[PDB]
C-alpha cells in the first residue's frame, strides 16, 4: 500500500476508511496518527507497504523519511531508517526516497524501511555514480525561461511585463525587494502558474516562512 | 590419577563458552528474522553479555 495515497485523500475519506475496517473511533485524533493507525491495521492484515518522501539524518546515524504534505515535520507518520543504508547507499540528507516499508515490531512506533526503489526518481546504482553539488562549476545564465503564455488574460500581462523588464533564467538568482501591500502574493502565484505550464519538466518548488 | 587440576586457562575458556552462547542464543533470536543486505556482523552482537 502506497502512502501517498492515503496523504492526497482528505480527512473525511481516511475517517470513512477506519469506520469500514471496524476500529476505535479515530476521528478523534491527528491525520497524522489516523494514517499511523490505518496503516497499522492494513498492514496487519495487507501486502508490503509502500512510501516516499525526504530524508533527514539525525545525529544519531539513523535517518527520517518524512512528507511535504505535513511539510516535513516529526511525527507518527515518519519512516525509520538505519544508519546501515547511510553505510551502503550512503544516504544522504534530502534523498528523495520510495521504498517498501512495514510495521514496526514490539516496542518500537515508526515504521521500518525494507528496500529503496527510487533514490531522487533515480537508480541506487546511478545514485552512487554522481557529483557532489559544491564540487560542480557554476555558470551564469545560459537558457532562459519562458514566461508569457501568449493568451493575454487579465494576470497574464503582468508576467510579460517581467519578460520584459528582468528576463530570467535557469540558475539566475532573482530578488523582489517590495514593501507591505505591494501584491508580490499573486505575482509569485501567476510567475508560478507560467513557468508550470511553460515548463512541466522542471521540478518546482516554493516556500512560504511566517 | 582420578583428580584433575584445573586453572585460570579452562576456568576463563569455560566461563566465556557461557558468554559466548548466551549471545549466540540472542544473536540466533535476532537473525531469524534478519534478511539480506542489511546488516553488518557488528551490531548484531551484543558487547555487554560476554
Ligand atoms: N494582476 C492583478 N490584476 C488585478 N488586480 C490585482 C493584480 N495584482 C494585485 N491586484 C490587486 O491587489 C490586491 C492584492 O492584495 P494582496 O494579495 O493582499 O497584496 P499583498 O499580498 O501585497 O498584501 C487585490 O485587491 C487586487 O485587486
Ligand atoms: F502584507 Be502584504 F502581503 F504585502
Ligand atoms: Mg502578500
Amino acid at each position: 500500500m502506497n502512502l501517498t495515497e492515503l496523504k492526497n485523500t482528505p480527512v473525511s475519506e481516511l475517517i470513512t476508511l477506519g469506520e469500514n475496517m471496524g476500529l476505535e473511533n479515530l476521528a478523534r485524533m491527528r491525520k497524522q496518527d489516523i494514517i499511523f493507525a490505518i496503516l497499522k491495521q492494513h498492514a496487519k492484515s495487507g501486502e508490503d507497504i509502500f512510501g516516499d518522501g525526504v530524508l533527514e539524518i539525525l545525529q544519531d546515524g539513523f535517518g527520517f523519511l518524512r512528507s511535504a504534505d505535513s511539510s516535513y515535520l516529526a511525527g507518527p507518520d515518519d519512516i525509520y531508517v538505519s544508519p546501515s543504508q547511510i553505510r551502503r547507499f550512503n544516504l544522504r540528507t534530502g534523498d528523495t526516497i520510495s521504498g517498501k516499508i512495514r510495521p514496526p515490531k514490539e516496542g518500537e512506533r515508526y515504521f521500518a524501511l525494507l528496500k529503496v526503489n527510487e533514490v531522487n526518481f533515480d537508480k541506487p546504482e546511478n545514485a552512487r555514480n554522481k557529483i557532489l553539488f559544491e564540487n560542480l562549476t557554476p555558470l551564469h545564465a545560459n537558457s532562459r525561461l519562458r514566461m508569457e503564455r501568449g493568451n493575454g488574460s487579465t494576470e497574464d500581462l503582468t508576467a510579460r511585463v517581467l519578460d520584459l523588464a528582468s528576463p530570467i533564467g535557469r540558475g539566475q538568482r532573482g530578488l523582489i525587494v517590495a514593501p507591505p501591500k505591494a501584491g508580490k502574493t499573486m505575482l509569485l502565484q501567476n510567475i508560478a502558474q507560467s513557468i508550470a505550464y511553460n515548463h512541466p519538466d522542471c521540478v518546482l518548488m516554493v516556500l512560504l516562512i511566517d | 590419577g582420578n583428580r584433575r587440576i584445573r586453572s585460570v586457562g579452562e576456568m576463563a575458556e569455560n566461563q566465556f563458552r557461557v558468554g559466548l552462547v548466551r549471545v549466540e542464543r540472542a544473536v540466533k533470536e535476532r537473525l531469524s528474522l534478519g534478511d539480506l543486505d542489511t546488516l553488518m556482523p557488528q551490531d548484531m552482537i551484543n558487547a555487554k553479555p560476554i
